[PDB]
Order: structure tokens, then C-alpha cells, then sequence
């Protein structure tokens, strides 16, 4: 085509989806994680991770406004990963690296699997 | 605004 | 903080988002502008239109599954908003321009709205 | 991956 493309639209989408989330407008889910609950945006889940994807195109499951992950999930390796798929910013550090990975491998994110498994390599 |  | 950034999540969310509009997703609403309707997620639209942020905020308008637009709305000009939102890219063509323009200051799009006004004066 |  002949369209003209704004540079920064996808980024002040996503910001504009974190306020949203921030102030609990419009959310339809819960994740429950151990002790921990989360409100997000189902289309910005799927839109982020294999596992939400397959979940919510499910024909009953599209319509569950609690979905229980693993006992094994940690809630902070969630937390982390919910904050990089509203921001782009993931916050990888020595202490969270092994639930942080574990989680987004259960989760379906493959760049952060590849970031985290190129962090491990380098510490070896 | 750019050409993609 | 000591975050890392991955460079293409925006717009990686941001096209998969219009994979769940183009399947007909989880969308949430119907916006009617004259004898046409668009179907679309209202977290999308408050995130790229000052207009729609102001009416799904709206504690009654926030739970409507149908948006009439004015009748002076031309279909053409939001549909090629609406594949702006969802893309980044602005079909803006001299045969459209006007109307393209006209919706997007009705829609509170002031990057569209800035675009629109230098073709313009660069044509005069 | 990137600092930003
Ligand atoms: O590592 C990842 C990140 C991810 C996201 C999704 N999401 C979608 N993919 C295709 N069309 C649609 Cl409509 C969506 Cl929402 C699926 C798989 C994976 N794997
Ligand atoms: O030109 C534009 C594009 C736009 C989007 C929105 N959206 C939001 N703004 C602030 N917080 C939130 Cl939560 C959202 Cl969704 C509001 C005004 C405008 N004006
Ligand atoms: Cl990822
Ligand atoms: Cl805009």
C-alpha cells in the first residue's frame, strides 16, 4: 500500500493499556496464582503469552473471569512478566532469573525464555 | 510519521 | 530501575491484537456510523481515541455493546482510523484526506489530526 | 533486548 506509519503508536497503545490496568478499567479476568490474584485485560494476555492464547479462544474457558495457574507458579515471576507484558520492561535480576524463566516457559513466551536462557549461559 |  | 526492553513487543502486541480483531475475538462492541458497523475491543479504542476514553469511562456508557457515531461521520474515514489504531499505518490518500481529518478531530486523534493538517497546507 |  501506500500508507504513511506513526512511529510511536504501539508503544502509547501499550502505555495507555497499562494505565488502564493500573486503574482497573475494564478488566474481565482475574489470575490466580497461589495466594495472589491479578486483574488484567484478557486480549492483552493473549495478545502477550501461548498459554493465555489457547485459554481464551477455548469455547468455555473465553467465558471464566478466574483462571487458576499451577501450584508450581511463582506469584513474583507472574508479577514480573504481567509488568513486561503491559510495558516492554522486564525486571531480571540473580534472585528472580530461575522463577522468572520457569514461569514464562509455562506461560508460552519465547523471548523471554531466549533472555533468560542467554542470562543463565553468561553466569556459567 | 514515516514511509514504512 | 535495571529493567531490559525488548524493542518489538509494542508492536508485536499491537498486531496480535488486530489478529483478534480480524477473527472477531473478544471484541466487545459494535460501533454503528450510519449504515455501517465495526466490531472492536473497547480497550483499543479508548486507548487510541480521546473520544472513546471519555465514553467507556462513563459509568452507563461503559457497558453499552452498541456506539452510534454523529451522521456526519463518513464510514471510509473511520474504518481507516479504526485499521490505524490497530496497525500504526494511516491510509491517507487526497480523496480521503477531508473525511480522514473530519474523524479524526471528532474522534480526539490529535497525531492523525496533526498529519492531516500538513498535507493539507503543503497541497495550498 | 535492549537497555533502555
Ligand atoms: O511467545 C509467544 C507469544 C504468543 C502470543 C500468542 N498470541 C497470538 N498469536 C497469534 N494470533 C493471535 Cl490472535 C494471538 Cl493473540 C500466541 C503464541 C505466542 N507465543
Ligand atoms: O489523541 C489522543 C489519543 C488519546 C487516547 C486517550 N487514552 C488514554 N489516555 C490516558 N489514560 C488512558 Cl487509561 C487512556 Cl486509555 C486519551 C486521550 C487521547 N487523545
Ligand atoms: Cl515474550
Ligand atoms: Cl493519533
Amino acid at each position: 500500500d501506500s500508507c504513511i506509519q506513526f512511529t510511536r503508536h504501539a508503544s502509547d497503545v501499550l502505555l495507555n493499556l497499562n494505565r488502564l490496568r493500573s486503574r482497573d478499567i475494564l478488566t474481565d479476568v482475574v489470575i490466580v496464582v497461589s495466594r495472589e490474584q491479578f486483574r488484567a485485560h484478557k486480549t492483552v494476555l493473549m495478545a502477550c503469552s501461548g498459554l493465555f492464547y489457547s485459554i481464551f479462544t477455548d469455547q468455555l474457558k473465553c467465558n471464566l473471569s478466574v483462571i487458576n495457574l499451577d501450584p508450581e507458579i511463582n506469584p513474583e515471576g507472574f508479577c514480573i512478566l504481567l509488568d513486561f507484558m503491559y510495558t516492554s520492561r522486564l525486571n531480571l535480576r540473580e534472585g528472580n532469573i530461575m522463577a522468572v524463566m520457569a514461569t514464562a516457559m509455562y506461560l508460552q513466551m519465547e523471548h523471554v525464555v531466549d533472555t533468560c536462557r542467554k542470562f543463565i549461559k553468561a553466569s556459567e | 510519521w514515516v514511509i514504512p
